[PDB]
RNA sequence: GAGAAGGAGCCUGAGAAACGGCUACUACAUCCAAGGAAGGGCAGGCGCGCAAAUUACCCAAUCCCGACACGGGGAGGUAGUGACAAUAAAUACUGAUACAGGGCUCUUUCGGGUCUUGUAAUUGGAAUGAGUACAAUUUAAAUCCCUUAACGAGGAACAAUUGGAGGGCAAGUCUGGUGCCAGCAGCCGCGGUAAUUCCAGCUCCAAUAGCGUAUAUU
């Protein structure tokens, strides 16, 4: 259930905002990235609605997952600047 | 970590239990087993270890011993370090070479002979025959960061 | 050759194998460790290929301590043979640090995953261990002697 | 030397018995028999067939159904229906057999009959397989598994290396398109029926 | 020169060498025990995963076929933990560079 | 013989089926006629309920003899396209 | 469509970047004196991730290159342009390491306002009027005469006019743009005309060793004058 | 409404010679000729087999023969 | 390096003597209402009547082209088959009780050797992956992997084979011969198929996820 975000980087000129967020579900089972887009909103005060997460390998051993957190400016500006297919994953 | 109150990591490595671990501000260990006469640098985060083995080495030469066990270490400050062996060595060390940088012997010194009265019960007490004192060594250690 | 035959079924009796497949493998290894050996000693002595190499060789053997700490020269690289390794091959560390009654029960161990090495459990029983790991070596956590669930059959039984 | 020894094996397998052809010069249409156990879609099958080749949808298609699909030779398509006996009179007919298998249910004690049958009266020029109704699986490793295995007992059964082709869904109510095109090419490539006594003895 | 690196790197180097945990470098429910080298190369793969934080696919059928033909072509076994040369050139150039 | 390894044939007609004894080699010799050449020679099938396998006019292929009409030379191992020991062991049926 | 293999060594890129290397658009620089400017800022300098990242940040007006904005992807961008980026405001000039291997400054206006370009030609153009070609191929009408060949000219970027010059001088520090031994710093200390064709300088590093390179690759930088900063 | 196949035909053995566990695991088959051969070695020669009895000495406790010899003379 | 059915001539463009086109000649060859009219590629399957690797998917990444942020890309990468090899490894673990008394071995054999072994006995324990699988993830989308909740072994089953040596037989069959013998072997017997439950699943040996046999032979 707990996180950190290493290597964070601001991305000013492509406006978003990009961790390394390494997850860890210690017994629990896997982590539902929807859920955590919800989690992140709130873990670095945004809105679920311009964060964007992908990656997401779960390691050996279960627990730990690393991910990619996204964080633009706007809704819009990750309107802008998304991948199609992320966009349709995000469910937009 | 006790912030959610979890089980996070362990490490293994360790031929001993481990006797004694000290630790910074920083994400490491230093962590010392007995009998390998070994202190063992964790890298926390990436997971990777650094070994150190002791090699023990006007008085009596048999009541000079050598490193016995490994009881007691002090992490003093990012690079440096310090260990306590029970035949009364104290050796500091660096991250930086294998070999301890400066170990003293005897330091807390010999024990006191045990008397002739309660080693032998003979009517004649001779000092012909009498063990040589063994080395009073670390039973603890402690330094201010 | 009832000598092969004898000699390959005392080698799997007495660390019970499943095949001479895997006997033969194991003396394949041990083929090519004696042919470095015998490489090293074809250079003749205080030569520094030989010097180097063998030095490297025998780091080698006893870093996966199949060679004794105590003898440490390339007489006895040479010297080795398929009961040594067999004595590091993994399963016979669970028989003799006193997990697993007998060999058998440990193949069986071994395949239903309940012990590991270090961190990740292990579940081919051939995993050659190390000198330095061989201590590291317990029931996981999800196993019921380590604990975790009791067991399947425990559920049943209390069912 | 070791080129003769393979070559000499390849015109060793090249040899068979010496029987007498009597094939007229315009042969008759050969026959596909269509093969499977009830519930099949035997009918489907025949439907898709007669529409890839004929361009006409048959809503209710039945009987010997000839169609042309090269300027050489021609075809006559037939089902059997679920009788044993409609199944050995076409087998003792037959040149080239498409049976047809299920899929997620595994054999038919009936097609295993039939096969059989097939085998004993006599092995005729061609014979193929369709695995079928596909699309009732979740889990593409229980798909592939199960193609893998029924592909091996039909081997055994029929010979080594055999032709089994596969039929996902039930597109239109009617089939897939693409897969019934090629399952069109490799039959239609044809080959010469093979010389059973019957069939070059008798007239039927 | 491996061999000179690996007696310089531990003998002679005052400077004790970072050895990975245990039970990490297992590869695949024991089927892999991970060597030194292609170790560091996982580390370069997972670095370079992190510089980018791009996800990768995993080796194509055409470095995995060139891997495998260098193996099956390769005097080196990775018995242990540790590997396994052969004893012809690299040895060699330990007598070329000691002669120097 | 030859210059393959195995060779095909028709059996011609069978002699040693009028063989008193059941067991014996002079029932166990079939007449097989050599393709390639058109010969007539000698060839041994390993049982005699196989031996009712084998059928006039039914593809046979023939292979050597490795180990009571001593120096018979060949015998026979698939069968119209099936083998031997596969028939009698009752695996697949005979397809003529 | 060459190969990640083809690509020259001097800029850098990994081995996980697929097997091709994008060509660079034809322009002021040569091809194999090229950056283009896709790897300068995903591939060097890493600041977008994707081909159509870096092409929706460029078909924005966000990047300046040498004081005018540029759109297409592979533009050349071969030695010491400047490259402003006024999102995080920083301007970065392309030079080398003693390696050989493309090296990045990061500096601000002050000294990313101008540009000590090397001189190619000078002529005598329609209407009689002198010109200048320099090696960014910037022509400059009426420079100040004595300008010949071999030397470099500090130029405004802003009006693009001369600001100053440094002559071809044995007692230079210079820098090496081709050759064997390519980006070493040091100074010239000899040359020989070698007339007939290609001849050269002697030119010695600040650490005792010296070495014939010819001038057709010399690149001078100031007899001591840093007039670039050059990373410590 | 449909007829299955059984065990038979998915598996056409027919007739196969009949065998045992001991011979179906050929990890088993050699785990018991390894101890019968153990216990067929019990016969000819003398094994070791720990010291005297924990409670004791109890004699030979399986007879003496005297006239036998069982020395390899040199 | 040479070519886009064959020679000859011509046409655009920055770049072609594109093989992109036109024209003639030649040569096929299509439809036709008979007057006309268009047109010339690779891939595949057979190639004896008998045979053995997807007719998968996407431009997601890298790269390329255009009025051009979007469009297109036969590069590229994703997936499927596999005893041709090669790799790791299941098809079981372990008591307790009862009972039986031989089990086995051999130079040297009408003779010796060594001592706990077996039982198709009764029962107790645990252990579980293969299959099955909710999901979540992965991904262009999928799949695989990692995780992972839940089902999930008592033999007659979640059914290991190929190969050789040998033992035992009938109210059965046949070939010899100075009665009982002796051979060949023998799925066949009197009856009997919903009948029979027997060497009750015989013994040995070798390799066992494989292994034989012919031929060439070293």
């Amino acid at each position: 259930v707990t996180l950190r975000t290493r290597k964070f980087i601001r991305n000013p000129l492509l406006s978003r905002k990009q961790m390394v967020v390494d997850i860890l579900h210690p017994g629990r089972p896997n982590i539902s990235k929807d859920e955590l887009r919800e989690k992140l909103a709130t873990m670095y005060k945004a809105q679920k609605d311009q964060v964007s997460v992908f990656g997401l390998r779960t390691q050996y051993g279960g627990g730990k997952t690393t991910g990619f957190a996204l964080i633009y400016d706007s809704p819009e500006a990750l309107k802008k600047f998304e991948p199609r297919y992320r966009l349709v994953r995000a469910g937009l | 970590s006790l912030d959610e109150l979890a089980y996070v990591e362990t490490l293994f490595g360790h031929q001993d239990e481990i006797l004694d671990i000290d630790a910074l501000g920083q994400e490491r260990c230093v962590s010392v087993g007995a009998r390998d006469r070994t202190a063992r640098y964790w890298k926390v985060p990436e997971e990777s270890q650094l070994v150190f083995r002791g090699g023990g080495e006007g008085m009596d030469p048999a009541s000079a011993a050598h490193e016995g066990s490994m009881d007691r270490v002090a992490m003093i400050d990012d690079d440096m370090f310090v260990t306590g062996s029970d035949n009364g060595d104290l050796a500091l060390w660096s991250i930086q070479r294998k070999k301890p940088l400066h170990v003293i012997a005897r330091a807390h010194g010999l024990e006191p002979p045990i008397k002739l009265e309660d080693y032998s019960a003979d009517e004649i007490p001779d000092p012909s025959i009498i063990p040589a004192p063994q080395p009073r060594g670390i039973t603890a250690l402690r330094t201010l960061p | 050759e009832a000598a092969r035959l004898d000699s390959e079924l005392k080698l799997v009796g007495e660390y019970g194998l499943r095949n001479k497949r895997e006997v033969w493998r194991v003396l394949l290894t041990l083929s090519k460790i004696r042919r470095a050996a015998r490489i090293l000693l074809t250079l003749d002595e205080k030569d520094p290929k030989r010097l180097f190499e063998g030095n490297a060789l025998i780091r080698r053997l006893v870093r996966i301590g199949v060679l004794d700490e105590s003898r440490m020269k390339l007489d006895y690289v040479l010297a080795l043979k398929a009961e040594d390794f067999l004595e590091r091959r993994l399963q016979t560390l669970v028989y003799k640090l006193g997990l697993a009654k007998s060999i058998h029960h440990a193949r069986v161990l071994i395949r239903q995953r309940h012990i590991r090495v270090g961190k990740q459990i292990v579940n081919v029983p051939s995993f050659m261990v190390r000198l330095d790991s061989q201590k590291h070596i317990d029931f996981a956590l999800t196993s019921p002697f380590g604990g975790g669930r009791p067991g399947r059959v425990r559920r049943k039984k209390a069912k | 030397a070791r080129q003769a020894a393979r070559s000499h094996d390849i015109k060793e397998k090249r040899l068979h018995v010496p029987l007498v052809d009597r094939l007229p010069d315009e042969p008759p249409p050969r026959l596909v028999v269509i093969v499977g156990p009830p519930g099949v879609g035997k009918t489907t099958l025949l439907k898709s067939l007669v529409r890839r080749y004929t361009k006409e949808t048959m809503s209710d298609p039945v009987g010997p159904i000839t169609v042309v699909t090269s300027k050489k030779q021609r075809l006559t398509f037939i089902e059997c229906p679920n009788e044993l006996e409609a199944m050995i009179d076409m087998a003792k007919v037959a040149d080239i057999v498409l049976l047809m298998i299920d899929g997620n249910y595994g054999f038919e004690m009936e097609t295993m009959e039939f096969l059989n049958i097939l085998a004993n009266t006599g092995m005729p020029g061609n014979v193929f397989g369709i695995l079928t109704h596909l699309d009732l699986f979740k889990k593409p490793s229980a798909l592939k598994d199960a193609k893998k295995r029924l592909k091996h007992r039909l081997w055994t059964e029929l010979y080594q290396g055999a032709h089994l082709f596969y039929l996902s869904g039930v597109l239109n109510g009617r089939y897939p398109d693409r897969e019934i095109h090629n399952l069109s090419r490799f039959l239609s490539v044809m080959k010469n029926p093979r010389p059973l006594v019957w069939r070059n003895t008798h007239p039927y | 020169s491996a061999t000179l690196d690996e007696f310089i790197a531990d003998e002679v180097s005052t400077a004790p060498i970072a050895e990975p945990s245990i039970g990490t470098n297992i590869v695949k429910r024991g089927r892999g025990l991970k060597t030194a080298a292609e170790r560091r190369m996982e580390e370069e793969r997972r670095e370079y995963e992190e510089t980018n934080f791009v996800r990768l696919p995993k080796e194509s059928k055409k470095e995995r076929a060139k891997r495998a033909r260098m193996e099956g072509r390769s005097g080196r076994m990775n018995f242990g933990g540790e590997e396994f040369r052969e004893l012809g050139e690299g040895a060699e150039r330990i007598s070329r560079l000691t002669k120097a | 013989f030859g210059g393959s390894s195995h060779a095909k044939g028709i059996v011609l007609e069978k002699v040693g089926v009028e063989a008193k004894q059941p067991n014996s080699a002079i029932r166990k010799c079939v007449r097989v006629q050599l393709i390639k050449n058109g010969k007539k020679v000698t060839a041994f099938v390993p049982n005699d309920g196989c031996l009712n396998f084998v059928d006039e006019n039914d593809e046979v292929l023939l292979a050597g003899f490795g180990r009571d009409i001593p120096g018979v030379r060949f015998k026979v191992v698939k069968v119209s396209g099936v083998g031997l020991l596969a028939l009698w062991k009752e695996k697949k049926e005979k397809p003529r | 469509h060459q190969k990640r293999l083809s690509a020259p060594s001097h800029w850098l890129l990994d081995k996980l970047s697929g097997a091709y290397a994008p060509r660079p658009s034809t322009g002021p620089h040569k091809l194999r004196d090229c950056m283009p400017l896709i790897v300068f800022v995903r591939n060097r300098l890493k600041y977008a991730l994707n081909y159509r990242e870096t092409k929706a940040i460029m078909m924005q007006r966000l990047v300046k290159v040498d004081g005018k904005v540029r759109t297409d992807i592979t533009y050349p961008a071969g030695f010491m342009d400047v490259i402003t980026i006024e999102k995080t405001g920083e301007n970065f000039r392309l030079i080398y390491d003693t390696k050989g291997r493309f090296t990045v400054h990061r500096i601000t206006d002050e000294e990313a306002k101008y540009k000590l370009g090397k001189v190619k030609r000078v002529q005598l153009g329609r209407g009689g009027v002198p010109f200048l070609v320099t090696h960014d191929a910037r022509t400059i009408r009426y420079p100040d005469p004595l300008i010949k060949v071999n030397d470099t000219v500090k130029i405004d970027l802003e009006t693009g006019k001369i600001t100053d010059f440094i002559k071809f001088d044995t007692g230079a520090l210079a820098m090496i743009t081709g050759g064997r031994n390519m980006g070493r710093v040091g100074v010239i200390t000899h040359r020989e005309r070698h007339d007939g064709g290609f001849g050269i300088v002697h030119l010695k590093d600040a650490l005792d060793n010296t070495f014939a390179t010819r001038e057709s690759n010399v690149f001078v930088i100031g007899s001591e004058k840093p007039w670039i900063s050059l990373p410590k | 409404g449909k007829r299955q196949i059984t065990w038979q035909i998915q598996k056409n053995k027919g007739l196969t010679p009949n065998r045992k566990k001991e011979q179906r695991n050929p990890r088993v088959k050699k785990r018991k000729k390894y101890e019968e051969k153990q216990k067929k070695l019990r016969s000819v020669k003398a094994v070791y087999k720990g010291g005297e009895g924990p409670g004791g000495y109890q004699g030979e406790l399986s007879g003496i023969k005297t006239n036998l010899v069982k020395s390899v003379k040199l």
